[PDB]
């Protein structure tokens, strides 16, 4: 216990002391950058991005979008992007094909890790394609928390 | 000099090689071998968490003023010297024409996206002897809807001529011109929410206007020549076809339009009453 | 076994705060460079040093 | 001043500590995690060839 | 699910609620067990049905 | 399936336990606190009077 | 000291230039390269030199 | 199913553009799926 | 929120005596100590845990939402 | 007389959001009259926060 | 950093549920409680600074 140490019962831990939830957000939407086609939220194969991650982006579905509920690592894929210019020699010019990505998907955090749950999609002020997500995990006491 | 490095491992060579990047600590392995290629990786998302170039061109812009640590006697200087140098540049009147059509977005109350695409439009020719002046804001009258219509969204003529007199008809031509101009560089529907929005009626209304639009456009009676007016008296048959006083007169005062032509899209659907109501 | 002393002891309120290990948790080797400097980057979202 | 007579490192560790009244003063706690994720350079001997052997 | 709690709260909920015990020798542990994701032998199955009447 | 009582609370029967040998001092293992009287600031054991004084 | 100061090397002349290393082009992650405030300040004085010499 | 939108319990199965603002509702948010798939879990 | 379920204290079941612990207020005008006398948890250990519950799942559930 | 009053308002509009999105207390005339916390963000942990 | 302390050198017994862990004896010319301050250390590359900061 020494200069304000605790000793705690893992066993009224266990019981279900002090067990807490945690929600995170994410903000995610799309561009114009044209000749006005603006980005996609696709679920990529393998042949369609540029300088893809190591993400195994099986997790998503055919809106580039995570289904709620199943659980998900810390490097996780999530989201999904797509370069629209248009005009910049769009599929056939530098690159392979892996079409137009320059894909800038956002991965989780890289070290917590739960069950996502409730993703919602709605326009922006605008009128674009905005996206935003919600994990939840729970986070039993430990060795290290501030009390 | 050909300006190139190509990755490739120096004891596999299967192909333009099968390699991973490992961006945890920045290195580069072919994933056959197990041997690093490089080290070191320069990173490509802390500049994006660090802090319109495509439309001010090659030449940057730099708007110049005052602060704390300096003199009034010297910025009054510098305030009259930050013209010294647009008579060097055209992008004066770039920036110029960019505020201008700024100026008409946000008064017609136009998205960041129609704002960004009239300046593309202008931005695309921005020179030529078909051009040829034309007021200067023949120009712009036409980008903006050039640039509103690449957007997917339908703006009229009265709201263009309300926001500027172009007299129509230089607007015209210069769309016209404009529009040759783009296919060699190289949709009413949307009109109907806003005149609900105008008049204010909840959804059902607007979806059989939208509804009995497309089977007009889809049979016959054009009958309208613009067929804006007759999507306009598909909204007068629903609203009447419902029990809302929304009278002749009122529509046409709300919306500037012709009572007589609301009568006689009245009486050609008054024959064709039949086939328009899905529920 | 019997304790010499006694104990004050029994019911009292507390409370729980925000600094959890899991975020304060970081440790690198031979990671990411900043091309300003050459140096290791910083910020522990970026897994800096 | 932040990149000269100071800067930023490699090898490096930041938690939180508790006490223990087990382990004496030349000794301290480290856990497991880090010691996965920190590393140490050694040579190859005749001395140490074994025991470096069965821990690659 | 579709209550207003969440689903391993739910769970660490159901972890607590005691169960019949009187012939638990006869059954075996899933550890020792020989087969694999839970035997008649080994374990019980639960089924829990609710409605938003 | 199975599980004990050691790694997690789940599986514990007893949940209570009492526990009291020398209710009268007798062997003397600890002394009490007191600030005037070691007597009259405590109360009896219940299980007083199994045992003479 | 005459071999490394003699005041007319104390007037500027003719000036060199920073590398690309110093004034790093940071690749701002969608579209730009992201120029910045070195480069932007040289392009402003080979703006004005230009000028300034045509003008004589 | 794909799509909810609002306070009514109806398998709305929008795909594309098919009036997103909800007919039988009055909403424009697009509520999104909650998961067929089967889920794990581990309450220890 | 909800009852929990087996003290940390002690951890017997509890909650069974909690809407029962309700209906010796309303219909009964029973002080809560004999209440609690009678409901018979004769240790603390436990009678802390119903004397310092305070509900949300109410006003959790007064929403409509689907 | 309508051309103009349009653009006043949008400039009306975009400088209080400007205001109380930054917090720099003036036009944009970068921070004079300038003093910083004014326009905090709101703290969401606990009601009696 | 203050003076000379703060700065010691330990051997390691690798410990599981993480975080740190250290003797009572040295708490107070480290200068720390318990109160949630955090550590900061580092791991010699040779064998020259290794038998240095072993030996002082
Ligand atoms: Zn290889
Ligand atoms: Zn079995
Ligand atoms: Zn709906
Ligand atoms: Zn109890």
């Amino acid at each position: 216990n020494q200069e304000d140490s605790m000793i705690m019962n893992q066993s009224s831990i266990d019981r279900g002391l002090f067990r807490s939830l945690f929600f995170r957000s994410y903000m995610d939407q799309e561009k114009k950058y044209g000749m006005s086609i603006t980005e996609t939220f696709e679920k990529p194969q393998r042949t369609n991005t540029l300088r893809m991650k190591h993400g195994t982006y099986d997790k998503l579905d055919d809106d580039g979008l995570i289904a709620p509920g199943v659980r998900v690592s810390g490097e996780d894929v999530i989201i999904g992007k797509t370069t629209p210019i248009s005009p910049d020699e769009e599929e056939l010019g530098q690159r392979t094909a892996y079409h137009s990505k320059r894909d800038a998907s956002t991965p989780l955090r890289s070290t917590e890790n739960g069950i996502v749950d409730q993703v919602l999609v709605t326009t922006n002020q605008d009128g674009l394609k905005f996206v935003k997500v919600r994990v939840r995990t729970t986070k039993i006491p430990q060795i290290g928390d501030k009390f | 000099p050909n300006l190139n490095i190509v990755l490739t491992c120096p004891e596999c060579k299967v192909y333009p090689p099968k390699i991973v990047e490992r961006f945890s600590e920045g290195d580069v392995v072919c994933a056959l071998c197990g041997l690093v290629l490089s080290d070191k990786l320069v990173d490509t998302r802390s500049e994006w968490r660090t802090f319109n170039p495509l439309l001010d061109g090659n030449n940057l812009s730099t708007r110049i003023g005052k602060g704390e640590t300096t003199d009034m006697r010297f910025t009054k200087e510098l305030n009259k010297a930050q013209g010294k140098n647009v008579m060097d540049k055209k992008d004066n009147e770039v920036q110029a024409a960019f505020a201008k059509i700024t100026m008409l977005c946000d008064a017609a109350e136009l998205p960041k996206i129609v704002k960004d695409c009239a300046k593309e439009a202008y931005k695309l020719c921005h020179d030529e002897k078909t051009l040829k002046g034309k007021s200067m804001e023949s120009i712009m009258a036409a980008s903006i809807l050039i640039g509103c219509r690449r957007a997917e969204v339908a703006r009229t003529f009265k709201e263009i001529q309300s926001l500027i007199h172009v007299k129509t008809k230089e607007f015209g031509k210069t769309l016209n011109i404009m529009k040759n101009i783009l296919r060699g560089k190289s949709q009413n529907l949307t009109y109907i929410p806003r005149f609900c929005s105008h008049l204010g009626l909840p959804m059902q209304v607007t979806t059989s206007a939208e509804y009995t639009a497309k089977k007009c456009k889809e049979i016959k009676e054009i009958a309208g020549k613009s067929p804006i007016t007759i999507a306009v008296v598909s909204i007068y048959l629903n609203i009447l076809l419902f029990q809302i006083p929304i009278t002749a007169a009122k529509v046409g005062q709300t919306l500037q339009v012709t009572e007589g032509t609301i009568k006689s899209g009245y009486k050609i659907l008054y024959e064709h009453r039949d086939k328009l109501v899905d529920p | 076994k019997k304790l010499m002393a006694q104990i004050f002891f029994g019911p009292t309120y507390y409370q729980r705060l925000r600094h959890m290990v899991d975020d304060k948790i970081h440790a690198r080797a031979r990671g990411p460079m900043q091309v300003l400097t050459r140096q290791p980057v910083e910020g522990r979202s970026r897994d800096g040093g | 001043r932040g990149n000269l007579m100071g800067k930023r490192v490699d090898f490096s560790a930041r938690t939180v500590i508790s006490g223990d009244p087990n382990l004496e003063l030349d000794q301290v706690g480290v856990p497991k995690s880090i010691a996965k994720t920190l590393t140490y350079p050694e040579v190859v001997t005749p001395y140490n060839i074994d025991r470096l052997t069965q821990l690659v | 699910n579709t209550t207003v709690l969440a689903d391993e709260f739910i769970a660490h909920r159901l972890g607590l609620i005691p169960l019949q015990s009187m012939d638990i020798e006869q059954l075996e542990y899933s550890r020792d067990c020989f087969c694999e994701d839970h035997c008649d032998k080994c374990s019980v199955v639960l089924t829990l049905q609710a409605f938003g009447e | 399936k199975k599980g004990i009582a050691k790694e997690h609370a789940k599986w514990g029967p007893a949940a209570a336990i009492e526990f009291e040998y020398d209710p009268w001092n007798k062997l003397k293992h600890t002394d009490y606190w007191y600030e005037q009287d070691s007597a009259k600031e405590w109360p009896q054991s219940k299980n007083c009077e199994y045992e003479d004084p | 000291n005459e071999v490394f100061s003699r005041p007319e090397w104390m007037i500027l002349t003719c000036l060199p230039v920073p590398p690309p290393p110093v004034r790093p082009s940071i690749s701002f992650n969608e579209s730009q390269r992201g120029e910045d405030d070195l480069t932007f300040k040289l392009a402003d004085i080979l703006k004005a030199n230009i000028s300034l010499e045509t003008l004589e | 199913l794909k799509y909810i939108c609002a306070e009514c319990s109806s398998k709305l199965s929008l795909s594309r553009t098919d009036a997103v603002r909800c007919k039988d509702c009055g909403h424009r948010i697009l509520l999104k799926a909650r998961t067929k798939r089967l889920v794990q879990f581990e309450a220890r | 929120m909800i009852v929990p379920v087996r003290c940390f204290s002690c951890g017997k079941v509890v909650g069974d005596k909690w809407e029962s612990y309700l209906n010796l207020l309303q219909e009964d005008e029973l002080d809560e100590g004999t209440a609690l006398s009678r409901l018979g948890l004769k240790r603390y250990c436990c009678r802390r845990m119903i004397l310092t519950h305070v509900d949300l799942i109410e006003k959790f559930l007064r929403y409509n939402p689907l | 007389f309508n051309m103009k009053l349009a653009i006043n308002a949008k400039t009306i509009t975009s400088g209080l959001k400007y205001a109380l999105a930054t917090g720099n207390w003036g036009e944009q005339k970068k921070a004079m009259s300038s003093r910083a916390g004014v326009s905090q963000v709101l703290n969401r942990y606990t009601y009696s926060s | 950093s203050l003076h000379k302390m703060s700065m010691m050198a330990h051997r390691v017994k690798v410990i599981p549920y993480s975080t740190f862990r250290l003797n009572l004896s040295v708490t107070s010319p480290y200068n720390a409680d318990f109160d949630g301050d955090e550590m900061n250390l580092h791991v010699p590359q040779s064998e020259e600074t290794r038998a240095e900061l072993s030996q002082l």
